[PDB]
């Protein structure tokens, strides 16, 4: 079976280059094209460059050209695209994709590079408890955790180590300031909040950092 | 057989199969796979002693054997787009390659 | 460069019902068009290639046809995980190029959102901080718009906004809207609140919370 192996993420300071790697198995690695594929964020698909193996002829996206350089190591089956002086218009998921023999659709890809470009530094996130205070019935109250200041992704957020599991929304992060914000929000009956506890847990691995909030009314 | 095509200090290579060639689309690999017989099977180079390298080698096995070609293939009244001119680059290529590497070894 | 115009861009359809999506080309190319299908943070996946092949593995629910500029991929009938993202390409010439995308969305009924509005935490502001937290829950459709009223006045500036997915379970949309202030600046006022404008109701539905109470 061909399977095409990619690093799952890079982070890299604006300006820095970064070169990723697609490693191909499963078949003879310079019958066949690759192809790579860069995605946005919300955004849709849009063709970077291609390489024949075989010779490493390439062709590009006029926009790349000077900006992905793509090769191969035909020893390792391996296909890299290296690009220059990042910005933050850089940061996306980077996909590589392998033809067919003579025919060119896109038959084979990789899971994605991730490549966040950021100055940031590793940074522990402030953990705030959102609570109503105040006349909110449904027999059903919304708690929430502010997830403030972090870097980089992921966070992993959980309510009661996991018990609780039914009403959650924990919406994808954003950029504020240079670094990650995120919220979660938890529907429970007004039996059981405040009456027993509702804790939000966030874990933030790349700090090893772990912290219980409890949500308390006021 | 018979190389020294002087010349001019020029050296013409002997004649090698040609391969089996993608060029990553669909328009190209037809038009090749039917043109591809309007280009050069063998190349022009200045013995390999003569180069850096292999790059330099190879660049101006290229543009030798190109130039020379789109001479005869001009007295004979065709001509060469840029399609034409960008494939028999790569193939052309290709063959300087394995000129040299050959071209190289000879020195046992 | 060969314009690839998907439409629509994104097709509500209900479990079972077949449904078809366009892709066209802004010169002919013969049947040098292919279709991938993308699931929410998955990889694209190859599902019909030069307008009309079937691909191994792929459902025989999938199909397409055309020849020179208009193409079309049909679903005989939608199991739910053909929820996702669909993409055309060409690679008759270079560039290659990509349609814009045709993103399909289950249909349910219209669901006006659950609003709730939160203050700054004591712990934010004894920090010197000030986020007031908006959470819209399970609404449909999709399209909201969310402004920001400070003692009566919009506003736009520190304000960051969060989707989620359609929901796998009720085929909801959930949104996250964020007012971030000074502490300072969060004391010079007293009313605070988020407006939400959905299609469920001409009357924009307000949640607001006063500091002096
Ligand atoms: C284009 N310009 C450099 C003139 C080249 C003509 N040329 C050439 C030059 C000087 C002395 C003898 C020759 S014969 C010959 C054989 C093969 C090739 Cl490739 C070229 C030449």
């Amino acid at each position: 079976q061909v399977q095409l192996q990619q690093s799952g993420t890079e982070l890299v300071m604006p300006g820095a280059s970064v070169k990723m790697s697609c490693k191909a198995s499963g078949y003879t690695f310079t019958d066949y094209w690759m192809h790579w594929v860069k995605q946005r964020p919300g955004q849709g698909l849009e063709w970077i460059g291609s390489i024949d193996p075989s010779d490493s002829y390439t062709s590009h996206n006029e926009k790349f050209k000077g900006k992905a350089t793509l090769t191969v190591d035909e020893s390792s089956s391996t296909a890299y695209m290296q690009l220059s002086s990042l910005t933050s218009e850089d940061s996306a998921v980077y996909f590589c994709s392998r033809s067919g023999y003579g025919y060119y659709a896109m038959e084979y890809w990789g899971q994605g590079t991730s490549v966040t470009v950021s100055s940031a530094k590793t940074t522990p996130p402030s953990v705030y408890p959102l609570a109503p205070g105040g006349g909110a019935t449904n027999s059903m109250v919304t708690l929430g955790c502010l997830v403030k200041g972090y870097f980089p992704e992921p966070v992993t957020v959980t309510w009661n180590s996991g018990s609780l599991s039914g009403g959650v929304h924990t919406f994808p992060a954003v950029l504020q300031s240079d670094l990650y914000t995120l919220s979660s929000s938890v529907t429970v009956p007004s039996s059981t909040w405040p009456s027993e506890t509702v804790t939000c847990n966030v874990a933030h691995p790349a700090s090893s950092t772990k912290v219980d909030k409890k949500i308390v009314p006021r | 057989g018979a190389v020294v095509g002087g010349l001019g200090g020029y050296m013409l290579g002997s004649a090698m199969s040609r391969p089996m060639i993608h060029f990553g689309n669909d328009w190209e690999d037809r038009y090749y796979r039917e043109n591809m017989y309007r280009y050069p099977n063998q190349v022009y180079y200045r013995p390999v002693d003569q180069y850096s390298n292999q790059n330099n080698f190879v660049h101006d096995c290229v543009n030798i054997t190109i130039k020379q070609h789109t001479v005869t293939t001009t007295t004979k009244g065709e001509n060469f787009t840029e399609t034409d001119v960008k494939m028999m680059e790569r193939v052309v290529e290709q063959m300087c390659v394995t000129q040299y590497q050959k071209e190289s070894q000879a020195y046992y | 460069d060969i314009v690839l115009t998907q439409s629509p861009a994104i097709l509500s359809v209900s479990p079972g019902e077949r449904v078809s999506f366009s892709c066209r080309a802004s010169q002919n190319i013969g049947t040098s068009i292919h279709w991938y299908q993308q699931r929410t943070n998955e990889s694209p996946r190859l599902i019909i290639k030069y307008a009309s092949e079937s691909i191994s593995g792929i459902p025989s629910r999938f199909s397409g046809s055309g020849s020179g500029t208009d193409f079309t991929l049909s679903i005989n009938s939608v199991e739910s995980e053909d929820i996702a993202d669909y993409y055309c390409q060409q690679s008759n010439t270079w560039p290659y190029t990509f349609g814009g995308g045709t993103k399909l969305e289950l249909k349910r009924a219209d669901a006006a959102p659950t609003v709730s509005i939160f203050p700054p935490s004591s712990e934010q502001l004894t920090s010197g901080g000030a986020s007031v937290v908006c959470f819209l829950n399970n609404f449909y459709p999709k399209d909201i718009n969310v402004k920001w009223k400070i003692d009566g006045s919009e506003r736009q500036n520190g304000v960051l906004n969060s989707e989620t997915d359609q929901d796998s379970k009720d085929s909801t949309y959930s949104m996250s809207s964020t007012l971030t202030l000074t502490k300072d600046e969060y004391e010079r006022h007293n009313t605070y609140t988020c407006e939400a404008t959905h299609k469920t109701s001409t009357s924009p539905i307000v949640k607001s919370f006063n500091r002096n109470e």
